[PDB]
Formats: C-alpha cells, sequence, structure tokens
C-alpha cells in the first residue's frame, strides 16, 4: 500500500520535472501585453457611460 | 520505501531548483513601468433579495444577464439581472448546497454540497417545470464546486480529495482525477475547456488535463487551505484565494508564482477570487465582509466593494465584463457596473 | 409604464416566485433544525430509531416539526462545513458510556476532544448543545469490573454508576468555555427509551424561547 | 405529452350563455398563463382573452369585455371560458394557447385542438398581411411580409412579433417568437427579420409538411392583434 | 412660579431633551437606514425612531415659544402646527409601543388565534393606517382655529380656535387619553404575559437560564417602568387640565397649577424621546450589529 502510493508519487514527480518551463520575464510580459491589449475592452477597468451600460 | 521518499524529494528539489533558474525576473519589478489602473470606484447597480438563507456560490450566464445562485435555504434561484427578476426557482431535495453551475449553453443548471451528489436540472423542460435532468452520485466527499464543461459532460471537485469529469447523458464518472491530500474547495475551466485548475486544502492547487486525466502541473506557496481559483482570461494563469489574507497569481508557462496580494489589514480569509474581462482587475471576496479589487499586474488595492454585511461567499464577472455579482452570506446578492 | 406586456407578465411571475419563497421561508422558520455528532457508533444511529454524505430525518413531536442532519460519514475536513450549520437550533451530541474503558488513545477522549472542538468553535458560540450519555446500561455493567481511572485518572470517587455518571457529566460540561451564554443538557439513555424525544422537546423549547427573545428586541 | 383538450362547444342560439373548458395534462399548468384564442370560419384574426398565472392579471378584447369571462383552476390544471349573451359574430373555433412569460420563454409555444361553437341567426395596434394566397413549389425559398401600425420594437431591445403556421385541419403551432427565435420542434428552414415595423418570413427549402397559413402576431401591448393569414397553396 | 418656571425652567429643560434626543434619534435613522425590513419589530421601530425625531423636530420651536425671547407672533405657529405634530407623533410612538408589544406576545407566549394582528406581512399597512389614523384626527387641531389673536402679547391657544375648533380639541384630547390608556392596559396585560410565560421557561437547567431570565425580566421591566414614568402622570393630568382650559368651573390658581403639571409631565413624555433609543433600538440585533460595526 505505502510503496505503490510512494511509486505513484515518484512517477507523478518524475512526469512534471520534463515539462517546458519559459522564462519569468516571458511569462510576465506576455500577461502585461494581454491586459494591454485588451484594457480598451474591460467595462470594469475602463467605466462604462450609463448610455452603454445596461445595468443602469 | 525509504529509497521512493529519498528519489521522490530529490526530484521536489530538482523541481525547486529548475523552477529558481527559470525566473530570471519577477512580474512586480516587470509593471513598475506601466501606469497604475487608479482607484476603482464600483457602485452597486443591482440589488438580489429573495434568498431566506446564506448564499453559497452563484454563476454567470454566458449571455451576461441570466445568474444562477445557490443558498443553504434549498433554494437554487435563477435572475435576470438586467431587471432584478427572478427567471426561476429550484427547489432542491438537499439545501446543504455549496455549489452551482450554469451551463453555457444555459439548457441546465447544477448544483451539490452536503449530500455528495451533483443534481442537473433541465431549464428548457416541455413541460415548463425545472424539473432535475441527472443525479450525479460517486462522490465520497461534499461537492465543493463544479463547472460544466458543455451540455453533455461536466467536471466536479469533491471533498474527498478528488475531482470527476462526469457524463451526464450515461450518470458514470468519464475521468478520476487524483492526488490531492486534501479536500479540493474550488474549481475553474480553461476558456478552451482542454485544462483545468483545482485547489485544495494541501495548500496547493493542481493543472489537470480533462482529455489525459493526467496531473499537468502542481502549483505550491499558499500556507492555508484554498478555496478560490479562477483561470486568467488568456488561460495562461491563474489566481487562487486561500485562508490566509493573501491570493496567489501562478502562470502555468513558468510553472511559478507570479505574484502575491496581500495587505497587513487584511488577517481574514478569501472565499472568492475572479478576475476581469481583461484580466487587469483581480476581485477577491473575503470574511471581513468586504471585496477588494486588485491591480494584477501590480498587486495593488485598486479599490474596495463594501456593500455586503456578511462574509462574501461567492463572487463571478460576467463574460463580456460588465459587471461584478458578489452573493455573501447576508441572503443578499449585489451587482456592481 | 417603460414595461412592455412580456416583461409585465415576467414581472408578475417574479412576484409570484417572491410569495411562494416567503411561503417556503415562513414555513421553515418554525422548524427545530438539530446537529447530529458524535465520535462514531455512539448511539447516533440509536438515536434516530427512536426519533449519503448527510443524513436528513424529519419528524413531528407536539406540534413541532424536527429536522435533524446527520454528518457521519463524511469523512472530510469538518472545518470547511460546520459554518453551513451555523443557524441550526440544538447541537445533539452522543457519547458512548461505556466507550469510557475503550480505545481506539482512549475513545471518551477523542469524543471529548470532538466536543471541546464543536462547543467552542465560532460558529457554535451561543448554539444550544444538548448531550446523551448513551448505553447507560453498559456503562453501568461494566463500570464494577473496569474502573473509571483507567478514562480518568483523576477520578477520585467509588465505582458506583451514579458517581461516574455525574463525574462524566460534570467533565463534559466543563468544555463549555461560554456557560453565561450556551447551554449544555445532558440525558442519559439505554435502548429505545421514549423519554429521548421528550428531552429534546424541552431543550429545543428553551431554545425556542431564548431565540423569539432574542429576535424581539427583548433579551 | 403536452396536452390542451377543449370541450363545450355545439349549437348556442343567439344570447345565450356557453361554457367553453380546457383541460390540461403533461405540463405545469399552474405556472402558465393562458389565452382564450377565437378563429372565425374566414379571418382568424381574433384573440378572446388571457389570464395570467394564478389570476393575478385577466385581459380581455375589446369585443368581448364585460360580456366573456376567463378564469382558471389549477389544482384540476383546467381553463374555463363562460360567455354571456352570444352574438353571432362568435360563431368560431376556439383554442387554450399556452403561454409562460420570463426572459427566454417561448410564449404561444403550444395550442389546444379547439372547440366549434356556432351561434344562431380604434386605438389597437393592427397588422396587416401582404398577401393571401402564395403560389408556391417546395424546395424553393418563400419569404412572407407583414407590416405593422406601430413599432414592434421596444426600449428593452425586444421585437415582439410571433409567427405562427396553420395547417389544414390543425391547430396554429409557433414557428418563431419575438421575430427572431426559432420554437421548439420547427426545423431550421424558417428565419425571421424586421427593422420594427416591417417583417419577413423567410423559408428555405419548402416541403409539403410546412403547406398552410401564416399568421404573424404583436405582444408589444395588451390588446393582442393577429395578421389576416398568408394561405400557401401547392 | 411664573416667568421662572415656564420661562426659565421649562425651557431649559426641553432644550436638554432636544440637545439629546435630536443626535439620538438622528444617528439611529442613520442606522435604521440601513437595517432590512425583515420583521415586524424593525418596521415599528423605525416608525418610532421617525416620530422620535419629528418630536426632536418640533422641540426647538417650542423651547423659542416658551422662553418668550421669540418674536410675539411665533406662538400661534408653536400652538396651531409645531404642537399638534408633537402629540401626533407622540400618540403615534405610544400605539407603536402597544404595536410592538402585541408582537412580542404573540412571538413568545405563541397564542392560539388564527392570526395575529399586527401581523407582519401586513404591518405596513397597519403602520400606515394608524399614522393616517392619528394626522387625520388632530389636523383639524391645525386647520380649525382660524380665529385672530386680538392679545399680541399674551397669546392663548384655547383663546384662538372657533367654538368647533374647542368643541373637537377637547374631544380630540379625550380620545387620544382614552386610546393612550387602552394601548397602556394592552401593553401591561402583554407584558404581564410574557414575563409569565419566561419565568415558565427554564425549569430544570441553571446558570445560563438564570442570565436569560434576567436579562429579559431587567428588559421588559424597563420598558414598561419607562412608558410608566414618562406617560401616566401626563394622561393623569391632561383631562383636569383639558377642562380646565375649556371650563370656567377653575380657578385661576387651580389653572395655573395645571399648567404647570401638565407642562412638567410633557416634559417627562419629551424626555421619552431621547430614553427610546436605550432601552428598544439597542436591544435590536441588526440595530446593534450595524451600529457596532462603523467603529
Ligand atoms: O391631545 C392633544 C391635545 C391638544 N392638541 C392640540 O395641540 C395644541 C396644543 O395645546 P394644548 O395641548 O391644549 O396645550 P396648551 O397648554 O394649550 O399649550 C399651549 O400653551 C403652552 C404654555 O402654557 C405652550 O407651551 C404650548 O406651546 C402651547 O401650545 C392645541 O391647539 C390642541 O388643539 C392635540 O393635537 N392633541
Amino acid at each position: 500500500a505505502s510503496i505503490a502510493q510512494a511509486r505513484k508519487l515518484v512517477e507523478q514527480l518524475k512526469m512534471e520535472a520534463n515539462i517546458d518551463r519559459i522564462k519569468v520575464s516571458k511569462a510576465a510580459a506576455d500577461l502585461m501585453a494581454y491586459c494591454e491589449a485588451h484594457a480598451k475592452e474591460d467595462p470594469l477597468l475602463t467605466p462604462v457611460p450609463a448610455s452603454e451600460n445596461p445595468f443602469r | 520505501l525509504d529509497q521512493l521518499r529519498q528519489e521522490a524529494e530529490q526530484l521536489k528539489n530538482q523541481i525547486r531548483d529548475a523552477r529558481k533558474a527559470c525566473a530570471d525576473a519577477t512580474l512586480s519589478q516587470i509593471t513598475n513601468n506601466i501606469d497604475p489602473v487608479g482607484r476603482i470606484q464600483m457602485r452597486t447597480r443591482r440589488t438580489l433579495r429573495g434568498h431566506l438563507a446564506k448564499i453559497y456560490a452563484m454563476h454567470w450566464g454566458t449571455d451576461s444577464r441570466l445568474l444562477v445562485s445557490a443558498s443553504q435555504d434549498g433554494k437554487l434561484i435563477i435572475w435576470d439581472s438586467y431587471t432584478t427578476n427572478k427567471v426561476h426557482a429550484i427547489p432542491l431535495r438537499s439545501s446543504w448546497v455549496m455549489t452551482c453551475a450554469y451551463a453555457p449553453s444555459g439548457n441546465y443548471v447544477a448544483c451539490g454540497g452536503l449530500d455528495n451528489i451533483c443534481s442537473i436540472y433541465n431549464l428548457k423542460t416541455r413541460e415548463g417545470n425545472v424539473r432535475v435532468s441527472r443525479e450525479l452520485a460517486g462522490h465520497t466527499g461534499y461537492l465543493s464546486c463544479c463547472r460544466f464543461l458543455d451540455d453533455n459532460q461536466i467536471v466536479t471537485s469533491s471533498g474527498d480529495t478528488t475531482c470527476a469529469l462526469w457524463d451526464i447523458e450515461t450518470g458514470q464518472q468519464t475521468t478520476t482525477f487524483t492526488g490531492h491530500t486534501g479536500d479540493v474547495m474550488s474549481l475553474s475551466l480553461a476558456p478552451d475547456t482542454r485544462l483545468f485548475v483545482s485547489g485544495a486544502c494541501d495548500a496547493s492547487a493542481k493543472l489537470w488535463d480533462v482529455r489525459e486525466g493526467m496531473c499537468r502541473q502542481t502549483f505550491t506557496g499558499h500556507e492555508s487551505d484554498i478555496n478560490a481559483i479562477c483561470f486568467f482570461p488568456n488561460g495562461n494563469a491563474f489566481a487562487t484565494g486561500s485562508d490566509d489574507a493573501t491570493c496567489r497569481l501562478f502562470d502555468l508557462r513558468a510553472d511559478q508564482e507570479l505574484m502575491t496580494y496581500s495587505h497587513d489589514n487584511i488577517i481574514c480569509g478569501i472565499t472568492s477570487v475572479s478576475f476581469s474581462k481583461s484580466g487587469r482587475l483581480l476581485l477577491a471576496g473575503y470574511d471581513d465582509f468586504n471585496c477588494n479589487v486588485w491591480d494584477a499586474l501590480k498587486a495593488d488595492r485598486a479599490g474596495v466593494l463594501a456593500g455586503h454585511d456578511n462574509r462574501v461567499s461567492c463572487l463571478g464577472v460576467t463574460d463580456d465584463g460588465m459587471a461584478v455579482a458578489t452573493g455573501s452570506w447576508d441572503s443578499f446578492l449585489k451587482i456592481w457596473n | 409604464c417603460t414595461l412592455s406586456a412580456e416583461d409585465k407578465a415576467a414581472v408578475e411571475r417574479s412576484k409570484m416566485i417572491d410569495r411562494n419563497l416567503r411561503e417556503d421561508g415562513e414555513k421553515a422558520a418554525r422548524e427545530v433544525k438539530l446537529l447530529l455528532l458524535g465520535a462514531g457508533e455512539s448511539g447516533k444511529s440509536t438515536i434516530v430509531k427512536q426519533m449519503t454524505g448527510i443524513v436528513e430525518t424529519h419528524f413531528t413531536f407536539k406540534d413541532l416539526h424536527f429536522k435533524m442532519f446527520d454528518v457521519g460519514g463524511q469523512r472530510s475536513e469538518r472545518k470547511k462545513w460546520i459554518h453551513c450549520f451555523e443557524g441550526v437550533t440544538a447541537i445533539i451530541f452522543c457519547v458512548a458510556l461505556s466507550d469510557y474503558d475503550l480505545v481506539l488513545m482512549n475513545r471518551m477522549h477523542e469524543s471529548m476532544k470532538l466536543f471541546d472542538s464543536i462547543c467552542n468553535n465560532k460558529w457554535f458560540t451561543d448554539t444550544s448543545i444538548i448531550l446523551f450519555l448513551n448505553k447507560k446500561d453498559l456503562f453501568e455493567e461494566k463500570i464494577k469490573k473496569s474502573p473509571l481511572t483507567i478514562c480518568y485518572p483523576e477520578y477520585a470517587g467509588s465505582n458506583t454508576y451514579e458517581e461516574a455518571a455525574a463525574y462524566i457529566q460534570c467533565q463534559f460540561e466543563d468544555l463549555n468555555k461560554r456557560k453565561d451564554t450556551k447551554e449544555i443538557y445532558t440525558h442519559f439513555t439505554c435502548a429505545t427509551d421514549t423519554k429521548n424525544v421528550q428531552f429534546v422537546f424541552d431543550a429545543v423549547t428553551d431554545v425556542i424561547i431564548k431565540n423569539n427573545l432574542k429576535d424581539c428586541g427583548l433579551f | 405529452d403536452v396536452q390542451l383538450v377543449e370541450s363545450g362547444g355545439g349549437l348556442v342560439q343567439p344570447g345565450g350563455s356557453r361554457k367553453l373548458s380546457c383541460s390540461a395534462s403533461g405540463f405545469a399548468f399552474s405556472s402558465f398563463g393562458m389565452h382564450w384564442v377565437r378563429q372565425a370560419p374566414e379571418k382568424g384574426l381574433e384573440w378572446v382573452a388571457y389570464i395570467s398565472s394564478g389570476s393575478g392579471t385577466i385581459y380581455y378584447a375589446d369585443t368581448v369585455k364585460g360580456r366573456f369571462t376567463i378564469s382558471r383552476d389549477d389544482p384540476k390544471n383546467t381553463l374555463f371560458l363562460q360567455m354571456t349573451s352570444l352574438r353571432s359574430e362568435d360563431t368560431a373555433m376556439y383554442y387554450c394557447v399556452r403561454s409562460i412569460y420570463y426572459y427566454g420563454s417561448s410564449p404561444f409555444d403550444f395550442w389546444g385542438q379547439g372547440t366549434t361553437l356556432t351561434v344562431s341567426s380604434g386605438s389597437d395596434i393592427v397588422m396587416t398581411q401582404a398577401t393571401s394566397s402564395v403560389p408556391v413549389t417546395p424546395g424553393e425559398s418563400v419569404s412572407i411580409s407583414c407590416r405593422s401600425s406601430k413599432s414592434l420594437l421596444h426600449s428593452n431591445g425586444n421585437t415582439y412579433l410571433y409567427w405562427f403556421l396553420q395547417r389544414p385541419g390543425q391547430s396554429p403551432q409557433l414557428l418563431i417568437y419575438r421575430m427572431s427565435n426559432l420554437a421548439s420542434g420547427v426545423p431550421d428552414r424558417f428565419s425571421g427579420s424586421g427593422s420594427g415595423t416591417a417583417f419577413t418570413l423567410t423559408i428555405s427549402r419548402l416541403e409539403a409538411e410546412d403547406v398552410g397559413v401564416y399568421y404573424c402576431m404583436q405582444h408589444l401591448e395588451y390588446p393582442l392583434t393577429f395578421g389576416a393569414g398568408t394561405k400557401l397553396e401547392l | 412660579q411664573n416667568l421662572l418656571i415656564t420661562q426659565q425652567i421649562i425651557p431649559v429643560l426641553y432644550c436638554m431633551v432636544f440637545i439629546a434626543g435630536i443626535l439620538l434619534n438622528g444617528v439611529s435613522g442613520w442606522i435604521f437606514f440601513y437595517v432590512p425590513s425583515s420583521k415586524s419589530f424593525i418596521i415599528y421601530l423605525k416608525n418610532i425612531v421617525i416620530a422620535d425625531f419629528v418630536m426632536s423636530l418640533t422641540f426647538p420651536f417650542k423651547i423659542l415659544g416658551d422662553s418668550g425671547l421669540g418674536p410675539w407672533q411665533l406662538n400661534v405657529f408653536v400652538c396651531r402646527v409645531s404642537a399638534v405634530l408633537f402629540y401626533v407623533n407622540m400618540y403615534v410612538s405610544i400605539v407603536f409601543f402597544g404595536l410592538i408589544s402585541f408582537d412580542r406576545y404573540y412571538k413568545i407566549v405563541k397564542p392560539l388565534w388564527t392570526s395575529f394582528i399586527q401581523s407582519v406581512s401586513y404591518s405596513k399597512l397597519l403602520s400606515v393606517i394608524v399614522w393616517m389614523l392619528m394626522l387625520l384626527l388632530a389636523v383639524p387641531n391645525i386647520i380649525l382655529t382660524n380665529q385672530s389673536v386680538r392679545e399680541v402679547t399674551q397669546i392663548k391657544c384655547i383663546e384662538l380656535k372657533s367654538e368647533l375648533g374647542r368643541k373637537w380639541h377637547k374631544a380630540s384630547n379625550y380620545i387620544f387619553v382614552a386610546i393612550f390608556w387602552i394601548v397602556f392596559l394592552l401593553l401591561i396585560v402583554f407584558y404581564t404575559a410574557i414575563t409569565k410565560k419566561i419565568f415558565k421557561s427554564h425549569l430544570k437547567s441553571s446558570r445560563n437560564s438564570t442570565s436569560v431570565k434576567k436579562k429579559s425580566s431587567r428588559n421588559i421591566f424597563s420598558i414598561v417602568f419607562v412608558f410608566f414614568v414618562c406617560f401616566v402622570p401626563y394622561h393623569i393630568a391632561r383631562i383636569p387640565y383639558t377642562k380646565s382650559q375649556t371650563e370656567a368651573h377653575y380657578s385661576c390658581q387651580s389653572k395655573e397649577i395645571l399648567r404647570y403639571m401638565k407642562e412638567f409631565t410633557l416634559l417627562l413624555s419629551a424626555a421619552n424621546v431621547c430614553l427610546d433609543p436605550i432601552i428598544y433600538f439597542f436591544l435590536c440585533q441588526p440595530f446593534r450589529e450595524i451600529l457596532c460595526k462603523k467603529l
């Protein structure tokens, strides 16, 4: 029981070990670019006038 | 036994070393050159009343107008948020529901809780009454979260430290996701509905593949039970809210925590986490009866939503990002714009 | 007036749903919510017999409808769903007296730890906890052969059923850190006793009177 | 499954009284509004009355207000229409029409069989049909045009236009609700379009199963008015 | 007596009552604006705080008139409008205290009748019809004076009311006294029954039972004692004063002593305005929860 669980955990860790990791400077830049690109289409970030606001 | 434990420790050390090696910079010092979002002033536009007990979950419709919510009184109420009209009121067999989902097509709704059973109700019945369509059973723990993945199958997470993708037509567990050592408390499906992150009480989240059924990634760094989880709109990142007063933004590609959102004035837990349409704002419901909107790129608290007199149990954002619906334990829902 | 025929009819449907929900809430308000708790097979099934994850038992006694919710077999983190029972009118905590001399750490020690955790947590800071001491006949039978000193080394009394039962009840009640606001009702039962429902009725009647006083701005 | 069986028709002398009944089965009659609609042997443009769920609101046509009364009994799931001092203009077939009202609902979706009742010898918005008889051939596309006195588009963005099809010997069935939405069970061959005043129903790949009279109805105002009825031949 | 009670002590005590009650009821109304209308008790408390705030707004006119420093043509407005409004608010407060007592009696004692008066669903209608009844009852007291002053330096209110006005003033005051007395009797019997039920509730348990009984009995006794000491003297002295201002069978000394007694008893009834928040609103759980969350 314990041996099987330990083997399964080791296999899971090994499977998670060999993955392609990009630099944080790349992922953060991509997230920032996505936020900037969609900034003009965010009603919460930029409030929408009551003419086009369906909750007024 | 001992050799396997040593190998697992070595693998964990290798994972940590790789994460440190790929962490050449940090999101906070990268987004220092962008202007802050300022002060977010969201005023409650709609106030939905009619729940007789604490509201435990809500889910927006894909049309950004319908809103399903579940209460401990045994009621699942579907609101027309534009006119504050009760489109539907479904009495539930078990009143201990703590989760609810809205199908992307809108033809079905889901609920679940301490009964360890996921009830799917059909909204488009020819008889005109909302009758339960399916009764998924097989979870040995409380249903903490459930998210629809098209009409035919649904992803749920239970208190027995497992998640399950069920085929609704057959009612059988198509896939079982196991490996969490604590009770899974939240779910979040990716926009393409191919991967999903689930946070558990083991102070850890896991990125799982729906088709493969294997744990794609594991994310750690929270100090207590994770109660909320939500993908970034891009789908390459997600945010977790935990019992300790801090949210954490992790990135799937980097397999690391990008940002931490915490304040010294907050010492309460986090019950709900959601993003805006662009992902710039992270909205988190807290146990201090108030919601906090943080600048996700700068970790600065953009604003506060202080309209709830009790714990904000559930929070959601419309698909078009027009408004945010927060349901609390005061038996009220508030839609802010 | 700003509303179409379909919009007005939908508003009427919403009003009808509001009326139905108000009626349902009024009906559920007078129901007595009970939370059944215990360390295991201490007698929760025995209590339910004479009165999935959650088991709901609804029964009417002396014009009061009791809904008792049993959380046995949940086997998950208890702290993650106790807040759901914050509004529960009363908590029936069942303890096996004969489990005083048994072990899994003593079984009665685990029962006392669970009682301390349930009674002294934030969600039940004022919820009344009626306590049942089941298997009193078995406890009396095995108290002459198995002294209470095994479970309670500080017990200076004799091997008498009355003294041992009183000491155990006092030890269970001493775990309450909010005796000013919370009342613990202690009852002794053996098997298929008809006085259990009467004792629960009296306890919940007192709790309901106190809650009515609180809700009227009078307590 | 869903069924609305009507009874109580027949021959009535002028000035008499008759109580038409509609028994409902297969659906929650309590939560559904019920309309009484009149199909004359020639026109079929008349809507008699309407009762809401729970009898909260009751509406009558100008011709029948003060003369007819509509009631419902939810426990027995029945709809009653009591008519006193009947006139010769009331000789027609009466239908009880199921109609639920919420966001995204499909009112007027199901119609009853109808009963024939034969009597012996201005501000309402009007809907007009552009044609009466249209010679058509199966496999082609047919457009039915209708016009309205007032714009059917509301301030909430909803255009309350309904397209029904009545087959020879069959009760009318809902094809299009709110001018753009396909009713359940209706094949995708039917499409609806409009600009608030003029509307068009387009049928692609016509077959023999959709040959009949096409009616347009407005639900913007409480007095519900129907179109003249565009009939398709061959 | 003269120029020292009416003009020196009465205005000072009334302005103390005002500076207390105006602030207390303003804060109470600000808190109650956020209190949900979850039960009949909440709406009765809101009506009571509204009446108390209007009484507090009325108080400065009285204190400015009695002091004798304001314009000689302001006492006419004080008696014609402000005094009648103050009496309306006082009597709606009294009948709402009676309604609260009845609601508590029904909720605690749990009687057997088919349905309770002041039922929560219709409690809003009950409150509005009570307001309308009192307003219509005292409206002629405002719209039936219509008489000249004829003495600018000395204004007597009963002297500037018509014969029909005087008759209606007498009858209206008599029936306000009667409605107060029947409401007081109903309140007394309801609270006595509530106390009897409470003392028969907890019979076996201790420690917590004693605390619950003590708190409930103290609250009930405080309510009834404050109601008594604030209203009973006024309504045992009002009828002799009412027939003193309307009949000539009274001597000047008797008229003056009755006026002083009425003024002091009405001062007690006005101090009830500032006493009300600490006896009724503070015990309300939602009100206390919302108030305590400010700081
Ligand atoms: O129960 C009542 C009794 C009287 N009134 C009316 O309100 C006014 C108040 O007069 P009254 O109650 O007779 O008191 P008075 O002793 O006449 O009071 C007048 O004279 C007092 C000094 O003696 C002043 O303090 C008051 O402001 C002034 O109104 C009168 O016009 C009445 O018509 C009511 O509305 N309800």
